[PDB]
RNA sequence: CGGAUUGGGGUCUGCAACCCGACCCCAUGAAGCCGGAAUCGCUAGUAAUCGCGGAUCAGCCAUGCCGCGGUGAAUACGUU
RNA sequence: CGCGGGGUGGAGCAGCCUGGUAGCUCGUCGGGCUCAUAACCCGAAGGUCGUCGGUUCAAAUCCGGCCCCCGCAACCA
RNA sequence: CGCGGGGUGGAGCAGCCUGGUAGCUCGUCGGGCUCAUAACCCGAAGGUCGUCGGUUCAAAUCCGGCCCCCGCAACCA
RNA sequence: UCCUAAAAGGUAACGGAGGCGCCCAAAGGUCCCCUCAGGCGGGACGGAAAUCCGCCGGAGAGCGCAAGGGUAGAAGGGGGCCUGACUGCGAGGCCUGCAAGCCGAGCAGGGGCGAAAGCCGGGCCUAGUGAACCGGUGGUCCCGUGUGGAAGGGCCAUCGA
RNA sequence: UCCCCCGUGCCCAUAGCGGCGUGGAACCACCCGUUCCCAUUCCGAACACGGAAGUGAAACGCGCCAGCGCCGAUGGUACUGGGCGGGCGACCGCCUGGGAGAGUAGGUCGGUGCGGGGG
């Protein structure tokens, strides 16, 4: 399954791969953005 | 027997490790002459030996048919023969000791020895055993 | 018949030898495991490629036991 | 189990090997490349007293002074065989408070 | 605790084991 | 609690006789009992955690110390199991923690042994070691009747720092484990 | 409950109880939790049930047979 | 991708309107009855009614999202 | 020489795609109804999954080779 | 991937053999700890092979999958914390007709593990893939047909072989 | 200068396996205990802390041994750049320069650099 990291309180993305029935329901993992620098990303 | 598959022909080239000395027997039979010896000839040589002397003595083979035969069943070029055709052969090279036979007399070993000759593709040679060892 | 497949070849192996001038950081042997080691300013990347840290020249050494190494003895 | 002084050994300069026995501790800054020692701040060898952690702190301070005798700073702490933990510990806690 | 094995034989022994309310039937001592 | 009939048996008594017997030189030669581990290995309750519980703690009392799973490495398909995530209940134990289990097991354990005609003479590996199976595992102390709810067994082995076992027989006679000789 | 099987010890008949008797005592304590498709008996002092005797015969493998009494039902609309 | 309508007993579907309701056929076992399968008659077990959240006194029912199968056309550099 | 399909209790078929458990019918064996046999009823047994080798923890089931059965194919000169 | 391939690299045939069109939020980063296979002996169920103890046992195990090279002075097994499976670059090279493929020190930002030295720009490594064009979704210094918007387009990100 | 031991690097088996002997005065190990620092998927086994008493048993240092492992010539042959000749061939021979693997003779239970304590 392909994934686009959003990045929170913003619309960021990253390059992403979830894993959808394997134990991958959430993510939400830590990435860092142009503007400002360094937070949280949701799946998305 | 088991290895793998099928095998490429290679050349003969010089007989170096082409031969070896009389192992076991009070006598053999010697290759003067490179040659792919095939199973056949073996056994037909063997079963030629005992049938002389028969209930006789013991005869050892030092050589062992192991390179696979390729041959094509008469047609033209895709892929590689299925080959097996005579099966296998062994690689005698000039001075190969092939044939030992023991507990017999010089007049059997040199008269059955002989015959085997007669099988084999090749010059041969009926050593005694000097002494040379090591 | 299947059996026409093979893969391309990958040119690999020691690119610089020992005695040779070398630029900062170019490569100086492609390996497929580590039929070599790192050494004096050398390090290694990825695909095992041992490649220079700095200017100099290379030169081998095998420690036996150790594995055989190659690095550069730098000059300037 | 010398994995740890390998690494070490590949980051440069000046490894400080803290060895330690039942009632000992000493520590040697040798210079690899050339295989050779500088610095040699022991302890039961040295003279110290009797407390292993106790007696760290000192000997810890014994290489400082004669570190610095000569310009040195590469921290290059060989933690031998031993965890980061006590007399271990301790030795480079003094070693790097002077 | 300080267990207290107590048979129907004599052979009362004391050791440790949570509660010390060892009722052994036929110990050692027979 | 150092201190116990079983630990000075060894000392004040064992010990001794061991110099007159065979006489050593160093006290270091002299045979120390040092090590004894139980063990369960149940293909059992690997199904269940709950049926690998309670053996665990019910071991946990006997011992009186706290019992260690031991998780499979192979797969066997003609019983079961794959990765490691199976059982083995086993439990190292030294020091007097070990003296205080031995004084219960050869004084009230072999004993309430039903049919018990002494420890096999022939459990000796060839080393000092000695080892023994044993089935209802309620043939000890603490453990209640009504408190099994299977007779989920066990074995366990015991270290030597001897090099033969005659030493070892010797040693462990002397200390009460009854032969069958 | 049920008493099969097995061990051990013993009495009696009879020249003789290995094969093969019957009983006693201890111990051992089996399958069996009411039985598939199917099928037998009996219309009243009957069935069911509970014992007693006798022929035979040293003894008895009788739970068999022949006979005896004790307690004592159910149900027959109807002849397809 | 957006459009549409459902996941109800060992099998489906009725129940989903316009909330106050799990029943149907066959199946399983038992009983009745037959020369007999079977037909037939009496009775019983086998459904978070895909899932979580919300309205309501009350839902399978109304509502959101989700999980899945079916169907609709329509697009593929 | 080619390509495709298949070898499973005594007979004929299923299972293999998507590896853990070999099922259906006849037949076989025991018992019952009958005067008897057939039918019908009750109960049971029976399979090295062509052979050799591999992959797997595990092979009828996946992969490779040999052997046998079936279907197609073998043209222009 | 290995052989053919003639000890640099390369190198053909309807030559000999086998795989790929993935997978893993832990199978990733780091800090600490740990070392197999297998053989003999001893062990209640087990039983050639579960688990237990002893001894011997330098790599014949293991490294998600083919094969090779490498490898326990870890790349292998466990744990704690974690998310560098970064952003802005990129000296210098390997390889190469072109296009493409590959390795990469170090600098800035900002962060993870660690006492520190230091390590981290995914996975021991070499397969797990698709130029351009056309279009979709998110964004954004830009363009917007007289002017202001809007339509549309560009740029960055990613999608449909 | 010398010798013993301790920590560390180097050549990477002629250093190793096993056998036998040896030292605890200093050093090192084991040993005492686990209050504290810290630790066991369970065990102070291990790591960790406090610390005399005991010990040289284990480990380790040293030394002697060759049985195993490891090193191993010389001579000679195979093969072979370069040059030439022969057989239909499968092949074979000569000249010039190079030259192993195996096996033999034999060697080995190591050598050495820096620092520190000890006479
Ligand atoms: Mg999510
Ligand atoms: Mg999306
Ligand atoms: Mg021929
Ligand atoms: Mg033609
Ligand atoms: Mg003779
Ligand atoms: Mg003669
Ligand atoms: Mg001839
Ligand atoms: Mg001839
Ligand atoms: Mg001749
Ligand atoms: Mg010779
Ligand atoms: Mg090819
Ligand atoms: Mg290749
Ligand atoms: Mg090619
Ligand atoms: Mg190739
Ligand atoms: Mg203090
Ligand atoms: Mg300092
Ligand atoms: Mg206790
Ligand atoms: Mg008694
Ligand atoms: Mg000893
Ligand atoms: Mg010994
Ligand atoms: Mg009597
Ligand atoms: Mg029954
Ligand atoms: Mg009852
Ligand atoms: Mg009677
Ligand atoms: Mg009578
Ligand atoms: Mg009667
Ligand atoms: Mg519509
Ligand atoms: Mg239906
Ligand atoms: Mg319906
Ligand atoms: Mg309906
Ligand atoms: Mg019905
Ligand atoms: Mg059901
Ligand atoms: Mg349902
Ligand atoms: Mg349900
Ligand atoms: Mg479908
Ligand atoms: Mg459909
Ligand atoms: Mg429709
Ligand atoms: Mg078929
Ligand atoms: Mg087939
Ligand atoms: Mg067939
Ligand atoms: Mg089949
Ligand atoms: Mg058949
Ligand atoms: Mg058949
Ligand atoms: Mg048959
Ligand atoms: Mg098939
Ligand atoms: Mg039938
Ligand atoms: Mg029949
Ligand atoms: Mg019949
Ligand atoms: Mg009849
Ligand atoms: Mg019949
Ligand atoms: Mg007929
Ligand atoms: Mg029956
Ligand atoms: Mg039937
Ligand atoms: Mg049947
Ligand atoms: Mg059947
Ligand atoms: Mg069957
Ligand atoms: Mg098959
Ligand atoms: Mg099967
Ligand atoms: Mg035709
Ligand atoms: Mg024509
Ligand atoms: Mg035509
Ligand atoms: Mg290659
Ligand atoms: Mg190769
Ligand atoms: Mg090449
Ligand atoms: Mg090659
Ligand atoms: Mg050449
Ligand atoms: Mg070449
Ligand atoms: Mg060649
Ligand atoms: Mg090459
Ligand atoms: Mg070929
Ligand atoms: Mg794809
Ligand atoms: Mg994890
Ligand atoms: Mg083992
Ligand atoms: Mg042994
Ligand atoms: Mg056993
Ligand atoms: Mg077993
Ligand atoms: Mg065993
Ligand atoms: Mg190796
Ligand atoms: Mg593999
Ligand atoms: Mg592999
Ligand atoms: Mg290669
Ligand atoms: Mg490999
Ligand atoms: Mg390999
Ligand atoms: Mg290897
Ligand atoms: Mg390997
Ligand atoms: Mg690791
Ligand atoms: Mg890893
Ligand atoms: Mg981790
Ligand atoms: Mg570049
Ligand atoms: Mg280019
Ligand atoms: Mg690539
Ligand atoms: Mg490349
Ligand atoms: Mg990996
Ligand atoms: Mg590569
Ligand atoms: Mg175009
Ligand atoms: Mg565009
Ligand atoms: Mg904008
Ligand atoms: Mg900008
Ligand atoms: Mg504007
Ligand atoms: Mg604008
Ligand atoms: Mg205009
Ligand atoms: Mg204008
Ligand atoms: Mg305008
Ligand atoms: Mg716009
Ligand atoms: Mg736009
Ligand atoms: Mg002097
Ligand atoms: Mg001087
Ligand atoms: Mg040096
Ligand atoms: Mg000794
Ligand atoms: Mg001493
Ligand atoms: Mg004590
Ligand atoms: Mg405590
Ligand atoms: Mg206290
Ligand atoms: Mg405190
Ligand atoms: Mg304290
Ligand atoms: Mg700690
Ligand atoms: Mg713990
Ligand atoms: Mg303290
Ligand atoms: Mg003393
Ligand atoms: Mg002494
Ligand atoms: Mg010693
Ligand atoms: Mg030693
Ligand atoms: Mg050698
Ligand atoms: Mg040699
Ligand atoms: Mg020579
Ligand atoms: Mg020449
Ligand atoms: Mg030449
Ligand atoms: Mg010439
Ligand atoms: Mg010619
Ligand atoms: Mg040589
Ligand atoms: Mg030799
Ligand atoms: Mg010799
Ligand atoms: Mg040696
Ligand atoms: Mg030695
Ligand atoms: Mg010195
Ligand atoms: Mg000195
Ligand atoms: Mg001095």
């Amino acid at each position: 399954l392909l994934l686009e990291c959003t990045e929170c309180k913003r619309r960021n993305y990253a390059t992403e791969k979830n894993k959808r029935n394997t134990p991958n329901k959430l993510e939400l993992r830590k990435y860092c953005p142009w503007c400002r620098k360094h937070t949280v990303h949701r799946e998305v | 027997r088991m290895k793998y598959r099928k095998q490429q022909r290679g050349r003969l080239k010089g007989a170096t490790k082409g031969g070896d000395y009389v192992a076991f027997g009070d006598f053999g039979l010697v290759a003067l002459e490179p040659a792919w010896i095939t199973a056949q000839q073996i056994e037909a040589a063997r079963v030629a030996m005992v049938r002389h002397f028969r209930r006789g003595g013991k005869i050892f083979i030092r050589i062992f048919p192991d390179k696979p035969y390729t041959k094509k069943p008469l047609e033209v070029r895709m892929g590689k023969g299925k080959g097996n055709v005579e099966g296998y052969v062994a690689v005698v090279k000039p001075g190969r000791v092939m044939f030992e036979v023991a507990g017999v007399t010089e007049e059997q070993a040199m008269e059955a020895l002989r015959i085997a000759g007669h099988k084999l593709p090749i010059k041969t040679k009926i050593v005694r055993r000097d002494a040379y060892d090591e | 018949t299947k059996n026409g497949r093979d893969s391309q070849a990958k040119r690999l192996g020691v690119k610089r030898y020992e005695g040779q001038v070398v630029r900062a950081g170019n490569i100086l042997v492609r390996q497929r495991g580590t039929r070599f080691k790192p050494g004096k300013n050398v390090g290694m990347g990825r695909d095992f490629t041992l490649f220079a840290l700095v200017d100099g020249v290379v030169e081998f050494q095998d420690r036996g036991r150790l594995g055989r190494y190659v690095h550069v003895r730098p000059l300037a | 189990k010398f994995r740890v002084r390998n690494r070490i050994k590949r980051t440069g300069r000046l490894r400080l090997s803290v060895f330690r026995s039942l009632k000992h501790i000493y520590a040697q800054i040798i210079d690899d490349e050339k295989g050779v020692t500088l610095v040699s701040a022991s302890s039961l060898a040295l003279k110290l007293k009797g407390n292993k952690t106790e007696v760290a702190r000192q000997v810890g301070r014994a290489l400082a002074e004669k570190a610095l005798a000569l310009g040195i700073k590469q921290v290059a702490f060989d933690r031998g065989p031993y965890k980061y933990h006590g007399r271990v510990k301790a030795l480079a806690e003094g070693a790097r408070e002077g | 605790v300080p267990a207290r094995i107590i048979c129907g034989c004599g052979n009362v022994i004391e050791t440790y084991s949570t509660k010390p309310e060892i009722y052994v039937e036929v110990c050692s001592k027979c | 609690p150092l201190d116990l009939a079983l630990k000075r048996k060894y000392y004040e008594e064992v010990r001794p006789e061991l110099i007159r017997r065979f006489g050593y030189q160093n006290v270091w030669e002299v045979p120390r009992l040092e090590k004894v581990v139980i063990n369960q290995g149940l293909g059992e309750a690997k199904e269940d955690a709950r049926i690998l519980e309670k053996a665990a703690q019910e071991l946990a009392l006997i011992t009186g110390q706290k019992p260690a799973v031991t998780r499979a490495k192979k797969s066997i398909s003609n019983f079961k199991l794959r990765k490691g995530m199976p059982i083995g209940l086993r439990v190292t134990l030294r020091r007097d923690r070990m003296w205080i289990f031995l004084e219960k097991l050869l004084n009230v354990a072999l004993p309430r042994i039903r049919d018990f005609r002494g420890l096999n003479p022939n459990s000796f590996d060839g080393r000092g070691n000695y080892n023994l199976g044993l089935r209802e595992q309620l043939i000890f102390p603490e453990i209640t009747y009504d408190m099994v709810d299977a007779l989920r067994g066990m074995d366990i082995a015991v270290v030597t720092t001897a090099e033969t076992d005659e030493e070892a027989r010797a040693l462990l006679e002397l200390l009460g484990f009854p032969f069958r000789k």
